[PDB]
C-alpha cells in the first residue's frame, strides 16, 4: 500500500 | 448580456414538475451549482428573473441511471446533506448532463464497488465518490452519503487482487481506521489517488 | 510531485530558497507552499523543509519595492500578506502571468479612491479575485475592505472612474464606493461577465 | 448603472 505525501504534512 | 450555463435543458423536477433548468457555476472556481428553475424556454429566451434559485455547496459525486419515483433517466446529484434528482426523457441528455457536470466540477469520478464488512461502515453494493479534495461512499435511491474522508487525512491506501484498500488517520475521528471494497478497478483507484495527492489531474495535468 | 510553478525565490532577512507551488485541489482558492533546500533536495524527491497553504487568496501585486528588493510579488490574502523575493522583472512577472490564470479569475486595477466613505482617500488597488472583491494599499498590501460580488447591488463605468453599491449583507461596508481610474469600462465589463458566470477569456465556468 | 442578478440570490 502507498503512503500519502499529504498525510505528512 | 445573458447569464450563462453549463447546461439547460428542460428536466422534471422534485410528484415530478417539467420546468426547464439552468446550471451553472457561482463563481470561475466553484465546487458548487446554482439552480436556475424558469417555467418554461421563453421565460428564458426572453431573459426574465428565474421563478427559483437554489446554490448546492456541498456536492459529493455524480451517479446517473437510477431507477426513482417511475423514471429511469435520472441524475443524482449527491450532496453531504440531500440528494438531488433530475428527470430526463432520452438517455443521451443525461449522460450528456452528467458528462459536461462532471469535467465542469474538476475531479469527480465514480466506481461500483463492494463494501466488505467489518466495519463501522454497512456492507453491500455501493459507488464510491471522488469529488476533488473529498472521498465519498454512497449507496440506495436517492443516493445517501454512509462514509467521508478528506484525502489528505487517507493515510494509506493500494490496489489489490480484485480490490481497493484505504485507511483513514486520526485527522478522520470515527471514520479514522481500514477499509476493504471490491471492485475490477482498483489499479485505476489508486492511480487516481496517486495522482489528486500530488496535486495532478491525470487527465489535465497540474492544477 | 507537481507545481504549477517553480525556481529560486527569496522568502521571509532574505532567504533563498527553491519555492515550489500548486493547488491543494483542482477547484479552490488555495496555494500550496512547499519550501526546499535547493534545486537538488527537490529534482532527487526529498521531503520539503517546510510547507505553507493560504486559503484566502484575495489578489497578486507585483513589481513591489520591499526590503532592498526591486523585484517582488505579494501574495495578498485576507489574514495576511506573502512576499516573495526575485532577481528580474520578467522572472517575477512569469510568476504573476502564471498564479493569476491558476487561481481563475484573479484581476488587479489601480485606482484612486474617493473621500467620503468609510475607505481611506487616495491611491490604492483594486483587486477582483474570483468571488470576491478587495481594497489594497501600501508595501506590503493590507486589505482595506471587502466584499463578495454577490451582495453587490450595482456596479458601473462612468466617465474617467468607476463605482459600485454594497448592499446591506456588507454591514460596515455596506453603500456606494466611487474610484477614479482609465480602466474602467474595462471593470464594468469583467463585473458584468463574472456575476453571470462568463469568464471573459475561458468563457463560461 | 448595472444591476446585478447574483443579488437576490
Amino acid at each position: 500500500l502507498h503512503p500519502n505525501p499529504m498525510y505528512q504534512r | 448580456m445573458t447569464e450563462a450555463a453549463l447546461v439547460e435543458g428542460q428536466v422534471k423536477l422534485r410528484k415530478w414538475k417539467s420546468r426547464w433548468l439552468v446550471l451553472r457555476k457561482p463563481s470561475p472556481v466553484a465546487d458548487c451549482l446554482l439552480m436556475l428553475v424558469y417555467k418554461d424556454k421563453c421565460e428564458r429566451s426572453k431573459g426574465l428573473r428565474e421563478r427559483s434559485s437554489l446554490t448546492l455547496e456541498d456536492i459529493c459525486g455524480l451517479e446517473p441511471a437510477l431507477p426513482y419515483e417511475g423514471l429511469a433517466h435520472t441524475l443524482a446529484i449527491i450532496c453531504l446533506s440531500q440528494a438531488v434528482m433530475l428527470g430526463f426523457d432520452s438517455h443521451e441528455a443525461m449522460c450528456a448532463w452528467d458528462t459536461r457536470i462532471r469535467y465542469a466540477l474538476g475531479e469527480v469520478h465514480r466506481f461500483h464497488v463492494t463494501v466488505a464488512p467489518g466495519t463501522k461502515l454497512e456492507s453491500g453494493p455501493a459507488t464510491l465518490h471522488l469529488c476533488n479534495d473529498i472521498l465519498v461512499l454512497a449507496r440506495d435511491i436517492p443516493p445517501t452519503v454512509m462514509g467521508q474522508w478528506k484525502l489528505s487525512d487517507l493515510r494509506r491506501y493500494g490496489a489489490v487482487p480484485n480490490g481497493f484498500i484505504f485507511e483513514g488517520g486520526t485527522r478522520c475521528g470515527y471514520w479514522a481506521g481500514v477499509f476493504f471494497l471490491s471492485s475490477a478497478e482498483g489499479e485505476q483507484m489508486s492511480f487516481l489517488f496517486d495522482c489528486i495527492v500530488r496535486g495532478i489531474s491525470p487527465t489535465k495535468g497540474p492544477f
